């Protein structure tokens, strides 16, 4: 994924203020609420029957933290997303068989969550840079389909 | 659902006088994130302050308030916009998903207290319905 | 459109007694072309001759004949299938596009005289309308 | 795109029987009928107001031929689709502004046309091999958009 130097430091600057313990669970939780078929993949996580149950579920939160961590690895290695996400692509594609359209949905939910938290500071140019990043992650996760 | 209609009317009703500002922001977000969309606007000044984008944002946002007021009745209420977007402009349906996403991003940034997970779900469904209507001659 | 309803009824009505054969072919096409779709059938024999795939093909094809007969009234007629596919099974809406494509490919291969450009258009719209209903909840 | 040897020679065998000329215009014509927004990109082609006008339009035919010629280049270079389509990816994005979802639609229309022509011979394993190819082509055409 090809970012301008401008875009690069706007992304890294904003991400430094992200609560690594929270935003992942907020993003994952919203995926499961907004796009309820995604719950199929998380049956062992227990109670997901209502929005409040999803957001307050400690496994969504704990798994959310891992998902966000992989996004951070991505941000540290934008010239090598395919390599960075290679074993996770195996997992999500060969083992879990998650349809890749769902990778594009999570990426966009994460963008809505960043907007929710940063308000005015999540400017349109900043969004445009994060859209390139999350598309790059989704495409790297899908590498084993194609 | 009935709870979807409640959540949309509550969240959107708080846009109030900011309608134009948010519609314009959403368009700007779309143009920067998804630059293929800019070809539909051949002479527009699409820079950040643009009077033209602000005027257009207000029309878009006002059509959404009208869709909110006619939720049960949208095919009839948005009839002329479907004519325009599907027969005349031939807007690719992908681009409605792109603007819908940018409208949700805009509302999340301005109305954080309102943009709960449930409200987000409802808004996403409402915008997809509006998009089906606008692209429905296909 | 009214012409769409005419084209679907004419084309589908010429499936007749091949309904089960074509549904089973369409499923097989889907499972081979898009292998992620196999996880929804963890307890099926999905090998090429399967009795289970043939039986299931017949049900799918017969639900489509029922959707043809109730074109104007599909949310009500397919109500129990929407329950099943959206509330119980939780099928990703991508998969409906995938099966719809494999159904059109099957009809193109078996009914070439019927699969004109206009009929293809109509069938494609019809299968998308069936898919929204089935995923609508 | 990774095909088995079996898959490779089934694809090559079936493509040898393809009328280079005629299938391209049928595929392109069906795109314009089944997905009418695609007509926006072809206003200079003249009469597109009905299915018969689209299929019998000599510019649809002539342009169809070019599209299908690029598909044949693809089949000759399956280990290098991104490279093979690099200039065309540029053209479709920077010059024509085609949304990449439309690439996936054409590919599937082409699959329907092959099935229409070859009937029983377009077996499910043969379809599966062609679906890998048209996905690979659509992905390669979308490569310079990011
Ligand atoms: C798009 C970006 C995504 C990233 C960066 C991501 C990252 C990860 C990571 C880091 C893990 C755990 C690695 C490990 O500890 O072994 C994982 C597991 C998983 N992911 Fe994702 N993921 C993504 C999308 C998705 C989506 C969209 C789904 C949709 C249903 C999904 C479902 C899962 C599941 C079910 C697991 C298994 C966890 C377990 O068994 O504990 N992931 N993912
Ligand atoms: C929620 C979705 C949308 C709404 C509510 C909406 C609403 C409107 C309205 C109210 C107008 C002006 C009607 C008039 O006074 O003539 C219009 C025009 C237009 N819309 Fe949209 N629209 C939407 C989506 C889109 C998308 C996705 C695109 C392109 C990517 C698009 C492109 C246009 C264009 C080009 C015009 C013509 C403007 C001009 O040159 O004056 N619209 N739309
Ligand atoms: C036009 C599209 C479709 C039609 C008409 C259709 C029809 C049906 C019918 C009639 C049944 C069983 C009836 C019953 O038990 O009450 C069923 C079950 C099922 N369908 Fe579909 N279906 C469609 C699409 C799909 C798709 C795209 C999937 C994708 C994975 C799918 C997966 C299933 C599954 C897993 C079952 C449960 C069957 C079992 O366990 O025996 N269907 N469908
Ligand atoms: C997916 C496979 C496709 C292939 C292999 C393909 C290939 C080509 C080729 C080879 C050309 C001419 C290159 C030249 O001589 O410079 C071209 C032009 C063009 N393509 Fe495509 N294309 C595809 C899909 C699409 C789609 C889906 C659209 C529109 C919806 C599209 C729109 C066009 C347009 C508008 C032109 C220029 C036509 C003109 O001269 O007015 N293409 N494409
Ligand atoms: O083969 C799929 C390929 O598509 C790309 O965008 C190019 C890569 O991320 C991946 O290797």
């Amino acid at each position: 994924v090809h970012l301008t130097p401008e875009e690069k430091s706007a992304v890294t600057a904003l991400w430094g203020k992200v609560n690594v313990d929270e935003v992942g669970g907020e993003a994952l939780g919203r995926l499961l609420v907004v796009y309820p078929w995604t719950q199929r993949f998380f049956e062992s996580f227990g109670d997901l029957s209502t929005p409040d149950a999803v957001m307050g579920n400690p496994k969504v939160k704990a798994h959310g933290k891992k998902v966000l961590g992989a996004f951070s690895d991505g941000l540290a290695h934008l010239d090598n997303l395919k390599g960075t996400f290679a074993t996770l692509s195996e997992l999500h594609c060969d083992k879990l068989h998650v349809d890749p359209e769902n990778f594009r949905l999570l990426g966009n939910v994460l963008v809505c969550v960043l907007a929710h938290h940063f308000g005015k500071e999540f400017t349109p140019p900043v969004q445009a840079a994060y859209q390139k990043v999350v598309a790059g992650v989704a495409n790297a996760l899908a590498h084993k389909y194609h | 659902s009935p709870a979807d209609k409640t959540n949309v009317k509550a969240a959107w009703g708080k846009v109030g006088a900011h309608a134009g500002e948010y519609g314009a922001e959403a368009l700007e977000r779309m143009f920067l994130s998804f630059p293929t969309t800019k070809t539909y606007f051949p002479h527009f000044d699409l820079s950040h302050g643009s009077a033209q984008v602000k005027g257009h944002g207000k029309k878009v946002a006002d059509a959404l308030t009208n869709a909110v007021a006619h939720v049960d009745d949208m095919p009839n209420a948005l009839s002329a916009l479907s004519d325009l977007h599907a027969h005349k402009l031939r807007v690719d349906p992908v681009n409605f998903k792109l603007l819908s996403h940018c409208l949700l991003v805009t509302l999340a940034a301005h109305l954080p207290a309102e943009f709960t997970p449930a409200v987000h779900a409802s808004l996403d469904k409402f915008l997809a319905s509006v998009s089906t209507v606008l692209t429905s001659k296909y």
